[PDB]
RNA sequence: AGCAAAAGCAGG
């Protein structure tokens, strides 16, 4: 006999039994080898979308940037970032008129956070890229490592704690031509973007190769994602900041307001899918355009503090990488290769598809480090990418497309679910073929391989699969279930709150959190060898617990690091351990407990030695 | 605070129909709408749209499996044919530095005859993995006899492990300058690998490992207890599916692994210039009886200095098998199968007598994989995360919300099983383990080509359920999908598995 | 072993073996093992202040509106 | 009503086996946890085991660890205890009774309700 | 040791016979030694067979 | 030799 779990995905609905194609319960692939092959790759892609785009040097960097805007309409359905600003501000002049006033109370929520914020929450970041050692680093340091060369720096903004005089500051002493590097190497330096190939990323083959900014520009970004996380606060269609419950909530909403269908005359279909090239296709230009049109009557400063984050998007000078290693075979010897000399080495060593790859981007460096900005920086947090494709959904409001047939629906940062009507299969197509046209003639590209189509009822989105009712949702996999490693007062407690957080938040169903809090028990006991008193198991410690597990008075009321039992379970998760076995313990145990005579303040909490 | 150079810049940034940031922002300011959408709409070439098509019913071809040699075995421990030297049930305050429950189980056993090849590996040296295994016993009672009972025990270098181990074959970093004079160089021999053929090995494999072990193989202790109602939901949906589940071979892959990777990642980071004896030892309680630590095979780990955690790490591995090479030489291009002489099983009638080989293949797994595979409780864990999923749906699909009209009855509701001109039905209990199974091998083979099928065969298969229903799918490219899933199905026998089952499914189905 | 560091106080309050011998804490502060605790939880200053609950009885008002 | 018959004992030889069985009806049965108690010709009744209602969390007696294997099914409402290496001093009459609460520790090992039978060796 | 390691009810040593010759203390701590090295060389040494 | 992949390890 033969067997297969195909058949019961046969059988099952696919949505409920989706699960099954998430084979993701074991280690990531990863990229062993320099991403910086994979960095060029995407790079010759890119500048192949935008070919027929012109280009022109940028003054005092001696890069080639491509403009693709105000380029041609695009000759083949193969995508191509190719768009016209008109649309852009046509789209968000119907935005704001859809939504009235949403515009200025976003600016003044900016206003009044600019004017409160301070330079103190940037710092809690992960890898922002330092220029000093040239290399990604911690967040703390580089946030040293700028304040310090301030100091040295002409400036005095470090000093006043807040932030927006530290941009300007930023910004003024990177005008200057000399800090020990010099006007043109420093403005390289700083708009330089670490290539750094993608880690973890489920469900490919080959790999993206996210590249990350630095912490100059950290700020600027900052600032303008608070402006979009504040305009898709008051939005409805957007996906990223609204999220939870809710968001599961919003999704089952719009397909509830467009799905009634009121003199249902007319055949519907509803799209999902995911649109290639997000971080490709889209261009800073559209995004500086966005933000002139989205702070219209405002204080002209903020204009400008908002609108400095596209420009320096629209000149980037991103490295590859590491290099190679090239290896001898008969004697064989190996070295690396800094990339730094690529621009000058001969096109015999390398393999014939690096070469060619070489030799496409062989004239676009300067410096070593590759120059481009026809395309976003891959994988950021953009969203305002988002508000520009919502905008697209909303032109499918009847009195804006004009016509029969209509769109709507919701667009996280690549992902995507439209829902249309029109009174036939012919009429569908004709509405649908006009949004994809639209689509691109703003500059983003639904592909047509790995995306379809399907009557209303089923459509996914952002994983979150949404049969005709049924929300179930695959978002983030479920993460250790071990301990953190730090003490056994705090150990506990960190794991029970991840537990709470990661049922709260997501679909961690109870029925597996109850045996996720079971293998969490019995790896902290396995590792601090605390079982339970009254067991049969040797350790090292085991005396003292069967010594105490007699010396009680109330058994069961015991902490579980010292023999006790685990009353948790799914009620009672968000409180601690010892609030729910204080009362049910003995003044003699409560009293060694809590008291200030120990050294290990809580007496169960202590610092390990360094290693 | 601009200081015009950002403006120099600012204004090099835009469009070029515009030369200036005031202009633009002017005409931004005093921009309206005049309908140029239309305009631009009608002057766009006709070439350019996405047509719909109807993703009929006959439409989706067979997907092609690649075709080249057969699909050979790369898992780090062989699954059905290894067994294990039990230890007979021990005390329980006796701990065991597991050298010695190895060595006392495998001195248990009698039945050594002389090391001979029976397989010729056709590459390599085959002597020199014989002449390890020699070392390796002769090692091991030289130090328990006559020595002051070490607790850990590293072999001694010889040219046998040396060589299956390779700290000769490095080469050495160099500068570029002295060595751009060579011609030799060459960047790297990064290209594609060789295809390979599904056979039918991995899927007798995956049916041994669906198979119901008789032991327990897993404990599982106590928590506060239950007044809530999703309390007492929780509580029944666990144990159900823990009661099936342990009496698994999976849940036997799964804490081998496990103890497995934690022995050699304390090894690791622990010892690294040293060539390390461990065991492929587990802890099992008998369903009758006492612990049992189940010595299922030394292993003789390799060097370790992990600069970074990708990194590879090479060793050895020695575990036991009953049954024969050259029933399946395509399983194995890669293993050395010495002979070790009989083991005097007992059937029903007589006593088996069959032989014993012993299958000293080489490897080497990583840091990352070793982490990966001491968190494989986790991955039953998500075989419960996805069945509790499923009874979620059907529980919104009908208000019933009933665990326990699937968990226990007889009802034949499930198929897995597919048979010459039929399909087999099966209970939770099947399926469960099915599922399990199939995560576990997700984390035994996980490989890029298992995540790019995934992604794809979800689609396609999300498609086929839309249509089946049907929903009147449409797809505008397909053969993509399908040259992208031939792409992805490069070697992987797992992969190719799951790919066969998909094209009988598509034929059983008939989408 | 001697996973928990401390200061040299806890010296005088404990011994450096417990009556079976194994080690609570020892010098190259001192090095103190997680046995040293389960010690303390034995024997001890047994002292009936409720200072402790000035903020961790908060929790048992949480607790409350639960049973 | 809430009776509680149990069976499956018998005479049997010292470092055997034994599967005691007690049946339950007339109350809630997943809701509380339950217990083994024996009694000896001669000595007072003693706790052998108290099992809870999820039966994860089992204890046994100082004396009994390793030899005893107490479980439950909720199916049959049926309670089932394992005892295996049975010593000679173990020949008492057991008996199986439903706690007060739904807990197991909270409170000392007492019940408040019938019995069945027990056999010895 | 494992048979040792078996018990548990060690009190505090304090004799309970007065010898009367010789120095009870002495044999009270040379039984502490006894328990203490006995802890030290199994827990944390390399297993010697004779000690 | 191996691991595993459109590049690296096989110690520095």
């Amino acid at each position: 006999m033969d067997v297969n779990p195909t058949l019961l995905f046969l059988k099952v609905p696919a949505q409920n039994a989706i699960s099954t194609t998430f084979p993701y319960t074991g280690d990531p692939p990863y990229s062993h080898g320099t991403g910086t092959g994979y960095t060029m790759d995407t790079v010759n892609r890119t500048h192949q979308y935008s070919e027929k785009g012109k280009w022109t040097t940028n003054t005092e960097t001696g890069a080639p940037q491509l403009n693709p805007i105000d380029g041609p309409l695009p000759e083949d359905n193969e995508p191509s970032g190719y768009a016209q600003t008109d649309c852009v501000l046509e789209a968000m002049a119907f935005l704001e008129e859809s939504h009235p006033g949403i515009f200025e109370n976003s600016c003044l929520e900016t206003m009044e956070v600019v004017q409160q914020t301070r330079v103190d929450r940037l710092t809690q970041g992960r890898q922002t890229y330092d220029w000093t050692l040239n290399r990604n680093q911690p967040a703390a340091t580089a946030l040293a490592n700028t304040i310090e060369v301030f100091r040295s720096n002409g400036l005095t903004a470090n000093e006043s704690g807040r932030l927006i005089d530290f941009l300007k500051d930023v910004m003024e002493s990177m005008d200057k031509e000399e800090m020990r590097v010099n006007k043109r190497s420093y403005l390289i330096r700083a708009l330089t973007l670490n290539t750094m190939t993608k880690d973890a990323e489920r469900g490919k083959l080959k790999r993206r190769a996210i590249a990350t900014p630095g912490m100059q520009i950290r700020g600027f970004v900052y600032f303008v994602e608070t402006l979009a996380r504040s305009i898709c606060e008051k939005l409805e269609q957007s996906g990223l900041p609204v999220g939870g419950n809710e968001k599961k909530a919003k999704l089952a909403n719009v397909v509830r307001k467009m799905m009634t269908n009121s003199q249902d005359t007319e055949l519907s279909f509803t799209i999902t899918g995911d649109n290639t090239k997000w971080n490709e296709n889209q261009n800073p230009r559209m995004f500086l355009a966005m933000i002139t049109y989205i702070t219209k009557n405002q204080p002209e400063w903020f204009r400008n503090v908002l609108s400095i984050a596209p420009i320096m998007f629209s000149n980037k000078m991103a490295r590859l990488g590491k290099g190679y290693m090239f290896e001898s075979k008969s004697m064989k010897l190996r070295t690396q290769i800094p990339a730094e000399m690529l621009a000058s080495i001969d096109l015999k060593y390398f393999n014939e598809s690096t070469r060619k790859k070489i030799e496409k981007i062989r004239p676009l460096l300067i410096d070593g480090t590759a120059s481009l900005s026809p395309g976003m920086m891959m994988g950021m947090f953009n969203m305002l990418s988002t508000v520009l494709g919502v905008s697209i959904l909303n032109l499918g409001q009847k009195r804006y497309t004009k016509t029969t047939y209509w769109w709507d629906g919701l667009q996280s940062s690549d992902d995507f679910a439209l829902i249309v009507n029109a009174p036939n299969h012919e009429g569908i197509q004709a509405g649908v073929d006009r949004f994809y046209r639209t689509c691109k003639l703003v500059g983003i590209n639904m592909s047509k391989k790995k995306s379809y189509i399907n009557r209303t009822g089923t459509f996914e989105f952002t994983s979150f699969f949404y049969r005709y009712g049924f929300v179930a949702n695959f978002s983030m996999e479920l993460p250790s279930f071990g301990v953190s490693g730090i003490n056994e007062s705090a150990d506990m407690s960190i794991g029970v709150t991840v537990i709470k957080n990661n049922m709260i938040n997501n679909d961690l169903g109870p029925a597996t959190a109850q045996m996720a809090l079971q293998l969490f028990i019995k790896d902290y006991r396995y590792t601090y060898r605390c079982h339970r008193g009254d067991t049969q198991i040797q350790t090292r410690r085991s005396f003292e617990l069967k010594k105490l597990w007699e010396q009680t008075r109330s058994k069961a009321g015991l902490l579980v690091s010292d023999g006790g039992p685990n009353l948790y379970n799914i009620r009672n998760l968000h409180i601690p351990e010892v609030c729910l076995k204080w009362e049910l313990m003995d003044e003699d145990y409560q009293g060694r407990l809590c008291n200030p005579l120990n050294p290990f303040v809580t007496t169960h909490s202590w610092i390990p030695k360094r290693n | 605070e601009i200081t015009g150079t950002m403006r120099r810049l600012a204004d090099q940034s835009l469009p070029p129909n515009f030369s200036c940031l005031e202009n633009f922002r002017a005409y931004v300011d005093g921009f309206e709408p005049n309908g140029y959408i239309e305009g631009k709409l009608s002057q766009m070439s006709k070439e350019v749209n996405a047509k719909i098509e109807p993703f009929l019913k006959t439409t989706p071809r067979p997907i092609r499996l690649p075709d080249g040699p057969p699909c050979f075995q790369r898992s780090k421990f062989l699954l059905m044919d290894a067994l294990k030297l039990s230890i007979e049930d021990p005390s329980h305050e006796g701990e065991g530095i597991p050298l010695y429950d190895a060595i006392k189980c495998m001195r248990t056993f009698f039945g050594w005859k002389e090391p001979y090849i029976v397989k010729p590996h056709e590459k390599g040296i085959n002597p020199n993995y014989l002449l390890s295994w020699k070392q390796v016993l002769a090692e091991l009672q030289d130090i328990e006899n006559e020595e002051k009972i070490p607790r850990t025990k590293n072999m001694k270098k010889t040219s046998q492990l040396k060589w299956a181990l390779g700290e000769n074959m490095a080469p050495e970093k160099v500068d570029f300058d002295n060595c751009r004079d060579v011609s030799d160089l060459k960047q790297y021999d990064s290209d594609e690998p060789e295809l390979r053929s599904l056979s039918s090995w991995i899927q007798n494999e995956f049916n041994k490992a669906c198979e119901l072990t008789d032991s327990t193989w897993i404990e599982l202790d106590e928590i506060g207890e239950d007044v809530a109602p999703i309390e007492y939901i929780a509580s029944m949906r666990r144990n159900y599916f823990t009661a099936e589940v342990s009496h698994c071979r999976a849940t036997e892959y799964i804490m081998k692994g496990v103890y497995i990777n934690t022995a050699l990642l304390n090894a690791s980071c622990a010892a690294m210039d040293d060539f390390q004896l461990i065991p492929m030892i587990s802890k099992c309680r008998t369903k009758e009886g006492r612990r049992k630590t189940n010595l299922y095979g030394f292993i003789i780990k390799g060097r370790s200095h992990l600069r970074n955690d990708t990194d590879v790490v090479n060793f050895v591995s020695m575990e036991f098998s009953l049954t024969d090479p050259r029933l399946e030489p395509h399983k194995w291009e890669k293993y050395c199968v010495l002979e070790i002489g009989d083991m005097l099983l007992r059937s029903a009638i007589g006593q088996m007598s069959r032989p014993m080989f012993l299958y000293v293949r080489t490897n080497g797994t990583s840091k990352i994989k070793m982490k990966w595979g001491m968190e494989m409780r986790r991955c039953l864990l998500q075989s419960l995360q996805q069945i509790e999923s499923m009874i979620e749906a059907e529980s919104s699909v009908k208000e019933k919300d009933m665990t326990k009209e699937f968990f226990e009855n007889k009802s034949e509701t499930w198929p897995i099983g597919e048979s010459p001109k039929g399909v087999e039905d099966g209970s939770i209990g099947k399926v469960c383990r099915t599922l399990l199974a199939k995560s576990v091998f997700n984390s035994l083979y996980a490989s890029p080509q298992l995540e790019g099928f995934s992604a794809e065969s979800r689609k396609l298969l999300l498609v086929v359920q839309a249509l089946r229903d049907n929903l009147e799918p449409g797809t505008f490219d397909l053969e993509g999908l399908y040259e992208a899933i031939e792409e992805c199905l490069i070697n992987d026998p797992w992969v190719l598995l799951n790919a066969s089952w998909f094209n009988s499914f598509l034929t059983h189905a008939l989408r | 072993k001697y996973p928990i560091t401390a200061d040299k106080r806890i010296t005088e309050m404990v011994p450096e073996r417990n009556e079976q011998g194994q080690t609570l804490w020892s010098k190259m502060r001192v090095m103190v093992s997680p046995l040293a605790v389960t010690w303390w939880n034995r024997n001890g200053p047994m002292t009936s202040t409720v200072h402790y609950p000035k903020v961790y009885k908060t929790y048992f008002e949480k607790v409350e509106r639960l049973k | 009503q809430v009776q509680l018959q149990e069976s499956g004992g018998g005479m049997v030889q010292p470092g055997g086996s034994l599967r005691l069985s007690c049946l339950a009806s007339g109350f809630t049965f997943s809701n509380y946890a339950m217990t083994w108690v024996r009694q000896a010709p001669g000595k007072g009744p003693e706790w052998v085991s108290m099992v809870s209602n999820n039966g994860a969390d089992t204890t046994y007696t100082d004396s009994v660890k390793g030899r005893f294997t107490i479980s439950r099914d909720n199916a049959k409402n049926t309670l089932y205890l394992r005892m295996n290496n049975v010593k000679p001093e173990d020949s008492a009459v057991y008996y199986c009774a439903k706690r007060r609460y739904g807990g197991i520790w909270t409170g000392q090992p007492t019940d408040y309700d019938y019995l069945g039978q027990g056999t010895v060796t």
